[PDB]
């Protein structure tokens, strides 16, 4: 049922800008190419887990796929992270300078950005195809699909995720310090605010309990630490269908969109 | 509008030399340039260089051994000889044309500077006797149809009288070009054209060039003289 | 396919098409304003940076605008106001001192305000001739109460505070007229536009920095409307 | 002003007795068009701002159009491609024309000034032959009646001919109340129509200067006017949400053309070569193809994102170019 | 203003006024004449077209 929604969502929010011209502006390309990766990770990824989990956690497919998986897995969720970074940073010079940001506002920087954020995503998870691919243990380690190199790991989560986290939650913070500096500043304060709580909520746990397992292997339970992993994978993939139902609540155009398709 | 050339002279062969046509009184920006005539031969297509230099071609006789640019702001076109060859001594024309819809390429030709070291457009006769006052029609022939399927043909009748550059008289087979008399015409049937002058009269005199602007390298034919 | 000559066409078209883009990417660093007051308004005087269509440019703080006054329109304004749908922000300048034509200049507002083409752009009302208004208000032959029978009913509201060396009775006259044209900017409550009200004396030091922090607010609300945070 | 009281009844009353029958009785028993659908055949880009104004060539391949970008700029229809793109001096542009022998263009704006640019000269540039002046209002229209003189409808709700070599007015129109909006120049030349904000259209010869008949049937503005090629009728288009067409000789409206869906306002009005299909362009974003002779829309053209401004059909007849706010103009076939 | 509007009401009300139906019936003509002329009225054939 998530991997429904989660496709689904995104399916209406990428047709809605072609079919509805009027979000045409250069942030609903941003918004429409976040979509594509968080549909893209629910079609290609999220099924697969949903067949492990029923087939008892072990890795029917075959062998050297397992690779491939986990890259999937680490592109689309990396690239969904530094889109909304990127929205973070970008939004926060709209509230801090919103003149001098109308300056530079062309689409020609903006179509770069994309490419900046498109091109980290595969700068960061260059390794894990190559060398997944040439060694099973590396990411089949344990008999199910699993990426097994502490050292580039820990560093790998850490790049991927805090150092935008960093960046959006000292991004975030400001824009709402910015809007404090009435009651049109102070509804965006709150709206930024709950975006910001449940993004966290639900990438962070994951994050904090690999890096916790991969730190602490000597001295914490295994058994524990896997169910807890289990479940926190299914939260921040409901991360990715969250976004479009925020989409819906607070704009008018995708609102009367999705409800005629 | 004047194109005036300069540089040239006698050359040990081997040499290298660059030629110089400085324009004045047209925006050199817009006009995609180019042509030599040997000593005692026709003219011949050099070089072109397209609008902000986007595009270059040059004949395959010159290819590798030439080398064209333009500066804009100076309005300076320059032509970079190199490994001269006795072949290459002839009279050397910078040559200005505009393309957009309804334009005439090739309008104006410069004074030209001396240097001493496909298509097939032929020209049936080399000399034609004519009297003053009695039609003259001159005919050039094309080894492939020039009729494009837009509907343009691309032929390009140009006169040199003596002691002066050519001049365009008739572009695209029946247009005919601003500041000449209205007595020349052009007409000009699939892969066999025609110009015909009525009324002909002194200064009217010269020889008659053919060229095709359907694809590069531009041939030019080597043209009937008229005589008195 | 395609002649050579037909390519030569296509890449002057390219050349062109990138001319285009460069100019209409310097016209986008420009803000333009539309300055419209009916008379007596002292319009050439709001600005004093830069001294059938009259433009003025003036700079403030890196930032360039551009303001357009057109003298030879006539009341009607319908047909030549649309070419003016796409400006920042619409300066309107009304006069306080003259009562007798201060509900001309309200019913001037309310038909610029509630135009169907001018919907988006918001409004930079200011009220001049200060000095005259504080005056006539101190001297009390013109009574307000007259002409606006309203003002005899009225408090001025506690929580703004008058200037220094200000007196009470004029602050209330020039709270009544600028809440007399607020209510007119707030009666549509869309909330696309905003009509913001600032007093001008005959001489000001610096209105260009009251229009400069404006349009900051306007590209400001803009822009959270963009991202969907209000 | 008691003598025009009784003068105006008896127009009134004349034009009563020679409407015998309507013209939808007289063709009550022709062949329906049926439904008709054009779909766009091209899509010319490169406008950055909102397209104001935009004339057909004659050789029906070369168009100009005007925007608020502030330059005005030729296209190639068949192949898309710019032509020329001139610069001009005020951003505020609501006309432009292309002369009958496409040797100059002409441009009027805010600026109470009409431009006339040589685009074919030696040293190859566009470059602005004149700037005529005399008018107290905006230019709305400006239509050629040959290379040397042009006429030029203003705000100024006088209407003007200019002998373009000598720079000045050679006769001059006073006869409207409302600014002038528009002005649909007569096949035969001789003879033209404007409208105005005064909701009536005054037929105007060129050479006496006077009108010779006025017709009243719109009860707003009428934003567009465009002569039947005939030459006997003309067609108006205005806010009323109502186009009406309108006959010379009978001096009366022959027929209105009215959907109850649409309120929105007329923008353009144009007739086909045959004249049966009166296109009008309507601030509701999409022109419909109205059949004249029955009066019942017979297609749609909805491609448009923003307001539809301008609207002009081919000499030859095969395409429609229908220019508009969103920066894009479509030629339909 | 009076005296010319006099003078235009006259002027404009005596003209030759051709009955309704006689221009109703001349412009069905016309437009009967030119349905052929008109490539908008009936679709051109596709190779005919120049767009
Ligand atoms: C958005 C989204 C997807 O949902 C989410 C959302 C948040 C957390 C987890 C998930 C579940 N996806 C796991 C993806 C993933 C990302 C990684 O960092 C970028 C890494 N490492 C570098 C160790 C491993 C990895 O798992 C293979």
């Amino acid at each position: 049922v998530v991997i429904i929604l989660t496709i689904a969502g995104n399916i209406l929010v990428i047709m809605a800008v072609s079919l509805e011209k009027k979000l045409q502006n250069a942030t609903n390309y941003f918004l429409m190419s976040l979509a594509i990766a968080d549909m893209l990770l629910g079609f290609l990824v999220m099924p697969v887990s949903m067949l492990t989990i029923l087939y008892g956690y072990r890795w029917p497919l075959p062998s050297k796929l397992c690779a491939v998986w986990i890259y999937l897995d680490v592109l689309f969720s990396t690239a969904s992270i530094m889109h909304l970074c990127a929205i973070s940073l970008d939004r926060y010079v709209a509230i801090q300078n919103p003149i001098h940001h109308s300056r530079f506002n062309s689409r020609t920087k903006a179509f770069l950005k994309i490419i900046a954020v498109w091109t980290i995503s595969v700068g960061i998870s260059m390794p894990i195809p190559v060398f997944g691919l040439q060694d099973d243990s590396k990411v089949f380690k344990e008999g199910s699909c699993l990426l097994a190199d502490d050292n580039f790991v820990l560093i790998g989560s850490f790049v991927s995720f805090f150092i935008p986290l960093t960046i959006m939650v000292i991004t975030y913070f400001l824009t709402i310090k910015s809007l404090q500096k009435i009651s049109n500043e102070q509804k965006a304060c709150k709206v930024l605010g709950i975006v910001f709580f449940l993004f966290v909520v639900m990438w962070c746990p994951f994050f904090i309990t690999n890096i916790m397992a991969v730190i602490c292997k000597e001295s914490c339970n295994e058994d524990v630490i896997g169910a807890l992993l289990n479940v926190f994978v299914w939260i921040g993939y409901l991360s990715s269908a969250v976004n479009p139902l925020v989409y819906t609540l607070f704009n008018k155009t995708y609102r009367s969109a999705f409800s005629r398709y | 509008v004047q194109l005036v050339e300069s540089g040239g002279g006698l050359v040990q062969p081997g040499g290298s030399r660059k030629l110089s046509c400085s324009a004045s009184g047209f925006a050199f920006s817009s006009f995609g340039m180019h042509v030599r005539q040997a000593p005692e031969k026709g003219l011949e297509w050099v070089a072109y260089i397209s609008s902000g230099s986007g595009t270059i071609y040059y004949a395959d006789t010159v290819k590798g051994r030439f080398t064209i640019s333009r500066d804009d702001p100076k309005n300076t076109l320059f032509l970079q000889m190199t490994s001269l060859r006795s072949e290459d001594t002839a009279m050397y024309y910078c040559v200005r044309s505009i393309y957009y819809y309804g334009s005439s390429p090739f309008d104006f030709w410069g004074q030209g500077t001396t240097l001493t070291v496909d298509i097939v457009m032929t020209q049936a006769t080399s000399s034609v006797p004519v009297t003053p006052g009695e039609s003259v029609s001159i005919s050039c022939r094309s080894s492939k149809s020039l009729l494009h399927s837009n509907g343009n043909t691309y032929l390009y009748w140009f006169l040199q009288r003596p002691g002066q550059s050519p001049q365009l008289l008739i572009y695209r087979m029946s247009n005919l070009a601003s500041g000449v008399p209205d007595r020349f015409s052009g007409s000009g049937s699939g892969t066999a054209f025609t110009l015909t002058i009525s009324r002909l009269e002194a200064e009217d005199v010269g020889v008659y060039y053919c060229m095709q602007h359907l694809e590069y390298p531009l041939t030019f034919g080597a043209g009937t003289k008229l005589e008195l | 396919t395609v002649s050579a000559e037909d390519k030569a066409a296509a890449e002057r078209s390219k050349m062109i098409d990138k001319n285009l883009r460069e100019d209409g990417e310097k016209a986008r660093r420009t803000l333009r304003l539309l300055l419209l007051g009916a008379d007596n308004s002292g319009k050439s005087t709001i600005v004093k940076q830069m001294r059938g269509i009259f433009e003025t440019k003036f700079q403030v703080d890196k930032v360039n605008f551009h303001m357009f006054d057109v003298g030879g329109q006539r009341d009607e304004r319908r047909k030549w106001i649309q070419c003016f749908n796409d400006v920042t922000a619409i300066i309107f300048v009304v006069d306080s001192s003259d009562y007798n034509r201060l509900q001309e200049a309200l019913n001037d507002f309310k038909s610029i305000w509630n135009n169907r083409w001018l919907r988006t752009i918001s409004v930079i009302l200011f009220l001049n001739k200060q000095d005259l208004l504080a005056e006539k208000v101190l001297a009390g032959k013109s009574k307000i109460e007259d002409y606006f029978p309203e003002f005899a009913r009225y408090t001025t509201p506690e929580d703004a505070t008058p200037e220094p060396g200000e007196d009470p009775r004029v602050t209330r006259a020039k709270y009544f007229i600028r809440k007399e044209f607020v209510d007119i900017s707030t009666a549509s409550g869309d909330g696309r536009h905003i009509c913001y009200p600032h007093f001008t004396c005959a001489v000001d030091t610096e209105n260009a920095r009251r229009i400069f922090n404006d349009c900051k607010d306007i590209i400001l609300q803009m822009n959270l409307r963009e991202y969907n945070l209000v | 002003r008691q003598e025009a009281e009784q003068l105006k009844n008896q127009i009134r009353d004349a034009r009563k007795a020679c409407a015998d029958a309507t013209l939808s009785q007289i063709t009550n028993n022709i062949d329906p068009v049926g439904r008709i659908q054009m779909r766009t055949r091209r899509t010319l880009r490169g406008h950055l701002a909102k397209i104001y104004a935009m004339h057909w060539g004659t050789d029906s391949r070369l168009l100009v159009s005007a925007s608020q970008d502030g330059k005005l700029i030729i296209w190639d229809s068949y192949t898309t491609n710019k032509v020329h793109a001139i610069p001009l001096r005020s951003s505020w542009v609501m006309t432009c024309a292309y002369a009958p022998s496409g040797n100059y263009v002409a441009c009027g704006g805010l600026d109470n000034i009409c431009s006339i640019y040589n685009l074919k000269t030696r040293e190859g540039n566009v470059r602005v032959s004149r700037e005529l002046a005399g008018h107290t209002g905006y230019l709305s229209c400006c239509r050629f009646l040959d290379d040397n003189q042009i006429v030029t409808s203003s705000g100024d709700t006088t209407c003007a001919l200019w002998d373009i070599e000598t720079g000045q007015q050679t006769t001059t129109f006073t006869g409207h109340t409302g600014d002038v909006m528009s002005l649909s120049l007569a096949p035969d030349t001789r003879l033209f129509v404007s409208g105005a904000c005064d909701a009536s259209a005054k037929l105007w010869d060129v050479r006496e200067g006077m009108c010779r008949q006025t017709f009243t049937g719109h009860e707003s503005d009428i934003n567009a006017i465009c002569f039947f090629p005939n030459g006997n009728a003309f067609a108006t288009g205005s806010d009323d949400a109502t186009c009406r067409l309108f006959d010379l000789r009978a001096d009366q409206e022959l027929m209105t053309y009215s959907h109850d869906n649409i309120i929105c306002g007329i923008t353009s009005v144009s007739f086909s070569k045959s004249g049966r299909l009166l296109l009008a362009g309507y601030d509701d974003f999409n022109c419909n193809v109205w059949d004249a002779l029955k009066a019942d829309r017979a297609g749609v053209l909805a491609g448009h994102d923003n307001r539809v401004s301008c609207l002009g059909v081919t000499d030859d007849g095969m395409a429609v170019a229908t220019g508009s706010w969103d920066s894009f103009l479509k030629i339909w076939n | 203003q009076a005296r010319k509007l006099v003078e235009q009401l006259k002027m404009e009300a005596n003209i030759d006024r051709i009955k309704v139906s006689k221009a109703a019936a001349d412009l069905m003509a016309y437009c009967e004449a030119h349905a052929k002329e008109d490539p908008l009225l009936t679709p051109v054939p596709a190779s005919e077209n120049p767009f």
